[PDB]
RNA sequence: GUGCUGAAAGCAUAUAGGCACGAAAUUUACCUUAAGAUAUUUCUUAAAUAUACGUAAGAAAAUAUUACGUUAAUAGGCUUA
RNA sequence: CAGGCUAAUUUGCGCAAGAGUGUACAAAAUGAGUGCGCGGUUUGGCACCUCGAUGUCGGCUUGACUAAUCCUCAUGGAUGCAGAAACUAUGUAGGGUACGACUGUUCGUCGAUUAAAAAGUUACAUGAGCUGGGUUAAAUACGUCGUGAGACAGUAUGGUU
RNA sequence: GUAUGUCAAAAGGGAAACAGCCCAGAACAAGAGUUAAGGUUCCAAAAUUAUUAUUAAGUGAAAUAAAGAAAGUUUUUAUA
């Protein structure tokens, strides 16, 4: 194509930074969210399912936090930052041995 | 308003800094310990340095519009430290709009012809805004090869004592203890 | 001498060397072999 | 390196003199790492070296032996150097006390070798001319370095002698590069038993 | 920059500063090290002015037949030397011919009032080596000079065009005369390419223009004979400019200079015939001052009544 | 492309380090144009110098460049060869 | 038509592997069917720019550039480099690569010289520089097709540049 | 065709330049105000900021050329 869309394919050490603190701030709203919950001994079925089946930023190996799953790549990877809204949008899980 | 009103001849005045391409700098020096591997300021790290004094950016009153930039004596240039192999692998490049004169030319064999100072020159050429002030600003950058030069007695002085000189620093304090003797 | 992508030692006595290497350039990878001269190889060009 | 650790035997008569650090002021350098002038002499001469600085030397005066050893053996450069180092300071031991030698045979119908002097030429005065006649339309003439002497015991046969290794190898290395050996005659010069494995027909 | 690979300004002096004898390496560029890569090419001697005369052809004694341009010698002298500390190099003002001191601007009256030399017709400089081709100031050069066989390197302004064309110009080979040819039989044609070569005419290409009146030198001429009295210098070959036109004789650049007898037998014969050529001058620039010295107080017109 | 010394790696090695050979390319050299620092024991106190005008030209589309103007051979005429 | 995107394909190349040829012996030369790529010079695909207008195949004139090299210079390998010539390969684009017959021809065939008579890009460079033989208007004829008017990568003579 | 968004009809900051991408929805001014994406040696507002390794190729540093070769180098796991 002749149409140049600048997009690198590897993320700079200032993106990774705030994406580290992106992944950690939605921990703490899913936290503040179950402890309140807990006090007044009530659960929500969204965030049993959160804390079930995603881990923390303290848990997700480096190439979860700056990469997905792409069918499409030589390697089945392809950087997190290539994902529409990936600033506002959740994503650490990929495909189980990919 | 009152910051700026008085006698403003000496902060727009052109001071005559001096600088030697070979002697140790452990603050524009990537190599901090030991002591005895502090290296000089590299090419590009001390024309970054340059390029602000010729800007006046160090000075509190500095205007892009207005040229209160300073004067830099740079001596040693002979020896200006490059790493890597940049001495022998780098190339400046040339055109007069007529294809087929592609001049190249590498940096040792530049400081054959022009010294080690015009490739100073170009690296502080570059660092400088691309506007009407850029030859004002680079033609205050008076370099040479050795420790002579004609602007021995413009360096400025505190108290009969060159900056950077080795008891410099002693002169300085001397003159501010007196300064305080008044209301 | 055999330009190749791939150089091989194809005997005992061949030899991997990296020669011409200066401070104005990388060099090559070479096969020096003082048996047999069909041996001899190189890796890149110039 | 292995070599580094044994000893250097110094024989009788040789002397060696370790100078002290210094550093010879390059005003293209900002830094010149310290080095040490040793001399080597003795009844054939006398050469000299300019060693890095973190080399050191256990000149042992009382069993005249000298061990080197480096400041760090991590380091490539000083590995590198140890060995260096010791190699040509035996070849010094050993070429100012009984000499360096060179033989070259010139092989081929019509060769010959003759020392002269050509005062028109001289590089110094009493410059040694080797004379080659190797074929070529014009006669070839080469003259010694200062410090080596020529020789032809025979007309097909050349003898170079000096304390110097580097340079008499080095000199006789022009000589045959005017004919290097062919496979299929064995013509040309080779150099202390050099040969060469001719072909079939 | 503006010239080269230089971005200094072109008022400052930095060169006295950058001294070899400090340590610095010595430079490539410059007056030193453009003399270093131009002393085997540089000639010894100096050379003379010459007026070209015309052609003819030169007669052996056996059968040779021989073209030869005439090269006349009209009172040529030294004017000055330029020494490679006052000047940056090595050379000698040579002059030809004379002038009338009305038409002689007062700037030269004085020029040649302090050197005892009767105003000049032209001027010019002729490079030596080293400072042995300096000659003394007022001595006369004649034909002898040169010697016979001896190759020298003649320039000279060549003959004015005027406007050329594309063919007398630069040897174009022009179009058809009548194939069809429609108002284009002289003419260049295309200028260059469509918009994948710029878009543009591309600097240094070949278009009409004036030609001629511009320098040329002719190298490796013998000359074939050498007259003292009618002040001749015959050079096989042809020359550039025309009749009565000055031209520039000197040694060959590209030939080994004369034998060393010869650059000292002319040598000695300057000393001959001018036995006083520095007390001559001495007298000269002595006058010059009290002359000097009087147009500044202005009691010039006194000396000219003295006597 | 071809070498000498020589270790890392007891050997080997034209690999590191220390030296060198080597092409119609490159650079220099050579030629022209441009550049105009600089030189002269140079000139000038209202000038030096330059231009204009006239006779021209080694110049020539205009312009410019290069000479001359009576203390003068610039152009024409005339005389001679 | 040309440019852009793309690169199946090409009349453009490289690298890897090695069946096999080379009396012997894979890699002097040679290299089946393949794999991994470069390149943007062919035929295409798409229909993005231009239909209140981007003239087009060859020729002439005048260039500039690329280097995957026909000659010239340095040079490695060659049971298969004795020499000579030539083959192959690595450097290298300074210069040169002409003349004529045929065809509108690019191309190609051929004659005779030559150190050699190699290519490509630039709107398949260049028509506000030229030419107009071809292609592609009006006229006319042949053959073929059509009931016919007429049509035809069928062919002819002529035709405001 | 389908799902989501933007552009179209959306300016502003970042992506060197940019309809469609990352942020963010322009009523008008003031502020070393607070922040997003993105960045902090100089051009050019802000770190030549700290910690630990790797690279010596200017590789790379805001558009990853492949298979493949190799006494390049480092680590780890075996092993003499
Ligand atoms: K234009
Ligand atoms: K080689
Ligand atoms: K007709
Ligand atoms: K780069
Ligand atoms: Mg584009
Ligand atoms: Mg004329
Ligand atoms: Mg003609
Ligand atoms: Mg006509
Ligand atoms: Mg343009
Ligand atoms: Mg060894
Ligand atoms: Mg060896
Ligand atoms: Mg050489
Ligand atoms: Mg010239
Ligand atoms: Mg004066
Ligand atoms: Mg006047
Ligand atoms: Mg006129
Ligand atoms: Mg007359
Ligand atoms: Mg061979
Ligand atoms: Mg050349
Ligand atoms: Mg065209
Ligand atoms: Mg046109
Ligand atoms: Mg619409
Ligand atoms: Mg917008
Ligand atoms: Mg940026
Ligand atoms: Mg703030
Ligand atoms: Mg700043
Ligand atoms: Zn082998």
């Amino acid at each position: 194509g002749g149409l140049l869309w600048k997009i690198p394919w590897r993320m700079s050490k200032f993106q990774k930074l705030r994406q580290r603190r992106r992944l950690r701030a939605v921990d703490n709203v899913v936290a503040t969210i179950e402890n309140a919950l807990a006090k007044k001994g009530e659960t929500v079925k969204a965030v049993e399912r959160w804390r079930a089946e995603m881990p923390t930023e303290a848990e997700m190996l480096p190439k979860d936090k700056y990469t997905i799953f792409d069918r499409k790549e030589k390697r089945y990877r392809k950087g997190i930052h290539k994902l529409p809204k990936w600033t506002r949008v959740s994503q650490r899980v990929n495909p189980p041995g990919y | 308003m009152s910051q700026t009103v008085g006698a403003t001849r000496l902060a727009y005045s052109r001071v005559w800094h001096h600088i030697s391409a070979v002697t140790p700098h452990p603050t524009l020096s990537t190599i901090k310990a030991p002591s005895e591997a502090i290296t000089p300021p590299s090419l590009g790290r001390l024309a970054s340095r340059i390029a602000t004094i010729l800007m006046g950016k160090h000075k509190p009153i500095w205007d892009p519009s207005t040229d209160c930039g300073d004067y830099v004596v740079v001596t040693n240039c002979a020896g200006l430290y490059t790493t890597g192999h940049k001495k022998w692998r780098k190339t400046y490049y040339r055109h007069n709009t007529r294809p087929g004169s592609l001049q190249a030319i590498t940096m040792d064999a530049l400081m054959e012809k022009h010294g080690g100072a015009e490739v100073l020159r170009k690296a502080v050429s570059g660092m400088l805004p691309k506007n009407r002030l850029r030859d004002k600003r680079l033609a205050r950058l008076k370099a040479f090869e050795g420790d002579a030069h004609p602007y021995k007695e413009n360096l400025v002085r505190f108290g009969g004592k060159v900056v950077g000189a080795p008891g410099w620093e002693e002169a300085v304090k001397a003159i501010r203890e007196a300064d305080m003797e008044r209301l | 001498m055999k330009v190749h992508s791939a150089i091989k030692k194809r005997c005992e006595h061949c030899k991997v060397v990296r020669r011409k290497a200066n401070k104005r350039q990388n060099g090559y990878l070479y096969i020096i072999c003082p048996a047999n001269p069909r041996h001899k190889q190189r890796q890149g060009y110039r | 390196s292995k070599l580094g650790r044994t000893p250097l035997s110094i024989p009788p008569g040789v002397e060696i003199t370790i100078g002290e650090p210094f550093v010879k002021r390059d005003m293209t350098q900002w830094k010149q790492q310290p080095k040490r002038k040793i001399t080597v002499q003795g009844p054939l001469g006398q050469l000299e070296m300019d060693i890095p600085d973190f080399i050191k030397i256990d000149h042992d005066a009382e069993a005249r032996r000298a061990t080197l050893s480096v400041a760090n053996r991590d380091e490539k450069e000083q590995r590198e150097m140890w060995g260096t180092t010791w190699a040509y300071l035996n070849r010094f031991i050993m070429g100012v006390s009984e000499g360096h030698t060179a033989v070259l045979r010139l092989v081929g119908i019509g060769y010959r070798a003759t020392i002269d002097t050509r005062p028109e030429k001289e590089e110094y005065p009493g410059q040694q001319f080797v004379c080659l006649k190797l074929g070529f339309s014009h006669p070839v003439e080469m003259g010694v370095p200062k410090g080596m002497k020529a020789s032809t015991p025979q007309p097909t046969r050349i003898l170079l002698e000096g304390i110097n290794r580097e340079q008499v190898m080095t000199f006789a290395a022009d000589i045959r590069r005017w004919r290097v050996p062919e496979p299929y005659k064995g013509k040309g010069i080779f150099v202390n038993g050099e040969t060469i494995k001719l072909k079939q027909k | 920059v503006k010239y080269g690979w230089s971005t200094l300004p072109k008022r400052s002096r930095p060169t006295r500063f950058n001294q070899v004898t400090q340590g610095l390496p010595a430079p490539t560029s410059g007056p030193a090290a453009a003399l270093k890569r131009r002393e085997k090419t540089t000639p010894l001697r100096t050379g003379v002015l010459a007026v070209k005369k015309g052609m003819t052809v030169f007669m052996g004694r056996t059968g040779a037949r021989i073209p030869c341009t005439v090269l006349q010698l009209d009172r040529v002298q030294v004017v000055a030397n330029k020494t490679r500390a006052k000047n940056g190099y090595w050379a000698v003002q040579v002059g030809l011919g004379e002038r009338r001191a009305e038409n002689v601007g007062a700037p030269q009256l004085g020029y040649y009032e302090a050197k005892g030399i009767p105003p000049k017709q032209t001027l010019a400089e002729f490079k030596v080596r080293n400072q042995d081709g300096l000659l003394p100031v007022g001595v006369q050069l004649f034909p002898d000079w040169f010697h016979v066989g001896q190759v020298v390197d003649v320039r000279g302004i060549t003959r004015g065009m005027g406007f050329a064309g594309g063919m007398k110009r630069h040897g174009f080979a022009g179009q058809e005369a009548s194939h069809g040819n429609s108002l284009n039989h002289r003419t260049i044609g295309s200028v260059g390419g469509s918009q994948g070569s710029g878009s543009r005419v591309l600097p240094g290409k070949k278009m009409p223009g004036r030609m001629g009146a511009q320098q040329h030198t002719v190298q490796n001429l013998p000359i074939l004979m050498v007259d003292n009295e009618l002040g001749i210098v015959v050079v096989k070959g042809a020359v550039a400019g025309h009749k009565g036109a000055v031209v520039k004789v000197q040694d060959a650049v590209k030939k080994a200079p004369p034998p060393e007898e010869f650059v000292e037998a002319t040598k000695q014969l300057l000393n001959e015939r001018f036995p006083d050529a520095e007390e001559k001058l001495q007298a000269a620039r002595k006058l010059h001052l009290e002359l000097k010295e009087a147009r500044r107080q202005g009691l010039i017109d006194s000396l000219i009544k003295n006597g």
